[PDB]
């Protein structure tokens, strides 16, 4: 126990071979090495905290592992017991959590891999990318709650894909292939559906354009149109403002809906206007300016083509848009100073009227509003965690049901242990949550406490 | 003068979830008896002409919407 | 009930002849009125919630007041008034519920419809129409470019998810998993493909892909899991004999050229098929 703390390589080899000669020498060495590696890894991971750079949390661990593996290959002959002990020691390091603090490690890994895939990381060669990500999956092997990382990566991948911010679809396809080998196809089925829909959307637009050219009467929409077709099953956009589309887009909407009805019968389309963006051209200024704004922002701008001053009631009636998001959009437009607020009050109220800014000047003729999708809001992560918690609840209920039905008679501890065995890879479950799920399933009459013993449970059906 | 618009389309409750409500076949492939003819209906629902003909002669109702289809 | 303590025959006759009949009549009338009033205004889900609430209240009050013997009859009358009278309305709406489902909502259909004898079998048929049709979407959308991988995972996912839905919700009634097998068996065998037994021969192709050495390959432990999952598909397939005739041909070519990655893998392959069919099949 002392000689491991300050070790001599020749002495280590001698004591190792001598302990291997004897029957019972190994376990003390194994346990003490596990503890020493655990403490060293905890010291290494606790060295840095919240320094705006997440790669260290990965990189340092890599180094430590590498160092140790060299030693285990050099003088320990790579004994599998020592391999397993190193795995056990490294398991705690990544899964370390501060008291009362949730494990941000899956979030950190998701942020890291997303940053690698984002075009913000320029000058980084693809071979080096895949090498770094090969290291990344090795680090990921030690993570317990794969579901949280899955949800976060799904959201980040959707954000990247909808705006075309990825390196190249080959890179993310290689990533999904690597992840599929890592956790099975089920872990990547939704992401594969995502990629498939992304690939198909191009041919969908092509067929739509072909239909446009094939119409009996030539139709001039008056606008340049591009649309993307999304499945409800994989896209994490389940939220549904009674916003009114501007009249200029009504022709395109109706004609595209007719196209989709003719080519894809029985498919009921749904419009996510808050995600739809577009190009607007201001010509009233001294120079023609171009703005990349959302449909809600565009509707407010088009409301001014008929009147230079519009009241809040007029905008709200024309757009049928709720007060909170309408106020947000108006404030965002005021920030660029494309409009001037005609009321002295800083707060926008129902009586607020807005005038067109004929004196607007911009350094760029074509400009964009910075994508807040890259920006992180604390509420979004909490909502994602709540959704993951609900998914865990449902899955644990499922596992309890399957185990109970398969055994047709079982104990409380045996059900708990078999649930633990089934869900250990997917996430870290908790005993109290399992008991809560058991109580809920009892309430819904899936199972009933055995009349011989309340610690035994019997399938009602 | 020039306007460009990028949009997202979301679809659910497809008829191709059930394809033909008459037969156990795809919306584009052949019917049970046939295995040809895509006969669109004013009912906004797509079924094979062989399917809709046979299951309209015996019952004028459309099973999915519980009303008359053409 | 205690007054007739010493009478040897029919001790409870006075109780039933003085109290039980008016109580049953008026409780039936009251719950008829309440069911009519609720159905006049409530929504299907809200009516579903309120009937469960009333049935939960009834057990408590009947335990509080009446004799231990009379719980069952009063509960049966209460059941026969609410759900039984409006059973046809519940069947009508069930179609939309199953095609797009709320976990809580269509779950209570099982609980309510379980009491009435005649209502239940309608639901089990409706599930088969939906589940089989969904599988057709999975199959008919498959591309001819890479067939062997498509069948193995797609139908399993359809099977896996519907297994997930059925047990978490419908209390996994035996009859219901029987509906699972019949619809799934129908899906795997179709006549629409031009080549007859197109799927069974493609199973050998999937096995042929696993018959190859595939040096840059996946772990043999999980390979058996794929085969373990593969057999699940095999049971639903009717033409088992056609598979064996084709399989030996490509197995022979794999064996004669040493295309097989490991001999132990083939031995397990032989072993697994033995419990499936065995005897002459193996
Ligand atoms: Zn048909
Ligand atoms: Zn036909
Ligand atoms: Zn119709």
């Amino acid at each position: 126990h002392n000689i491991i703390r300050q070790e001599k390589k020749n002495d280590m080899a001698n004591m190792y071979v001598l302990l291997r000669a004897v029957s019972t020498g190994l376990p003390h060495m194994i346990q003490e090495l596990q503890n020493h590696i655990h403490d060293e890894g905890l010291r290494a991971t606790s060295n840095l905290t919240q320094e705006n750079m997440p790669t260290l949390f990965v990189e340092s661990v890599l180094e430590v592992h590498g160092k140790f593996v060299q030693l285990i290959n050099t003088v320990l002959n790579g004994d599998q017991h020592f391999m397993s002990a190193l795995d056990k020691a490294l398991t705690s390091v990544v899964n370390y959590r501060e008291p009362k603090s949730v494990c941000k490690a899956p979030e950190l890994l998701a942020k890291y891999c997303d940053n690698l895939l984002k075009k913000s990381a320029k000058g980084m060669t693809e071979n080096e990318v895949e090498d770094r990500l090969t290291s990344f999956i090795t680090v990921f092997k030690y993570i317990d709650d794969k579901d949280v990382f899955q949800k976060f990566y799904a959201r980040m991948l959707a954000k990247r894909l909808i705006h075309g911010l990825s390196m190249s679809m080959d890179s993310e396809e290689a990533m999904i292939n690597k992840l599929k080998q890592a956790c099975g196809y089920e872990f990547t089925s939704k992401l594969h559906r995502m990629y498939t829909d992304m690939s198909v959307s191009a041919d969908l637009n092509n067929k739509f354009n072909n239909f446009i050219k094939n119409q009996d009467t030539v139709i001039d929409l008056g606008i340049s149109f591009q649309i993307y077709v999304l499945q409800a099953g994989a896209w994490p956009l389940t939220q549904a403002s009674t916003f009114a589309i501007p009249q200029e887009l009504e022709k395109s909407v109706q004609m595209f809906e007719l196209f989709y009805s003719q080519h894809f019968s029985g498919r009921k389309l749904t419009w996510l206007h808050y995600l739809c963006t577009g190009e607007v051209k201001m010509n009233y200024l001294g120079k023609p300016y171009v703005a990349m704004v959302t449909t809600y922002q565009m509707a407010v701008l088009l409301a001014f083509n008929n009147s230079e001053t519009v009241s809040y009631k007029e905008l709200q009636d024309s757009t049928q848009m709720n007060e909170k998001e309408l106020t947000k959009t108006i404030k965002s437009l005021l920030d660029v100073k494309m409009i001037n607020h005609d009321s002295e009050k800083e707060d926008i109220d129902a009586e607020s009227s807005f005038s067109l800014n004929m004196n607007f000047s911009s350094k760029r003729t074509k400009f964009k509003i910075t994508t807040s999708m890259q920006k992180d809001t604390p509420q979004e992560m909490e909502q994602t965690r709540s959704a993951v918690d609900e998914d865990r609840k449902m899955y644990l209920q499922a596992a309890i049901v399957r185990i109970m039905k398969a055994r047709k008679v079982l104990r409380h501890n045996a059900l708990i242990q078999e649930v633990i065995s089934q869900s250990r890879a997917r996430f870290n479950p908790s005993i109290s949550m399992i008991k809560k799920c058991i109580e809920v399933l009892i309430d819904k009459q899936y199972i009933e406490r055995s009349q011989a013993s309340a610690d035994e449970y019997s399938y009602v059906a | 003068e020039v306007k460009k618009w990028n949009a997202v389309a979301l679809w659910a409750w497809d008829i191709v979830v059930d394809n033909c409500a008459i037969c156990r076949n795809h919306i584009m492939d052949l019917c049970i008896e046939c295995q040809c003819t895509v006969a669109w209906g004013v009912c906004n629902h797509a079924f094979h002409f062989h399917c809709i003909s046979r299951w309209l002669k015996t019952r004028q109702v459309c099973p999915l919407d519980n009303r008359e289809w053409e | 009930v205690h007054v007739e303590q010493y009478k040897k025959k029919f001790p409870l006759k006075f109780y039933q002849e003085i109290f039980e009949s008016p109580f049953l009549t008026e409780t039936g009338e009251y719950y008829k009125q309440e069911a009519s009033n609720l159905l006049q205004e409530s929504n299907c889900s809200q009516y579903m919630e309120k009937v469960l609430g009333r049935l939960k209240d009834e057990e408590i009050r009947c335990r509080k007041y009446l004799h231990p013997s009379s719980y069952t009859k009063v509960i049966h009358e209460c059941q026969q008034r609410m759900v039984a009278d409006h059973l046809q309305f519940l069947h009508a709406e069930c179609h939309n519920i199953i095609r797009q489902e709320k976990k809580n909502d269509m779950a209570n259909m099982y609980v309510l419809l379980r009491a009435v004898s005649t209502g239940l079998p309608h639901m089990i048929q409706e599930l088969q129409n939906h589940i089989h049709d969904e599988g057709l979407r999975a199959t008919s959308n498959l591309t001819q470019e890479n067939m062997p991988t498509l069948f193995v995972e797609s139908v399993l996912e359809v099977h896996g998810k519907f297994v997930q839905l059925i047990n978490t919700v419908l209390n996994g009634d035996q009859h219901f998993m029987s509906a699972l097998d019949k619809a799934l068996t129908s899906v795997v065998n179709y006549r629409e493909p031009k080549s007859v037994c197109k799927a069974p021969e493609l199973l050998a192709k999937y096995c042929d892909n696993l018959l190859k050495k595939s040096a840059k390959g996946m772990t043999e432990n999980e390979v058996e899991d794929r085969l373990t999952s593969f057999i699940t598909v095999f049971k639903y397939i009717d033409d088992k004999d056609v598979f064996q005739k084709f399989y030996a041909r490509m197995l022979a070519k794999r064996l004669i050229h040493g295309l097989s990655m490991s001999m132990d893998s083939e031995e397990a392959m032989i072993n697994k098929l033995k419990q499936a069919c065995g005897y002459e099949f193996t």
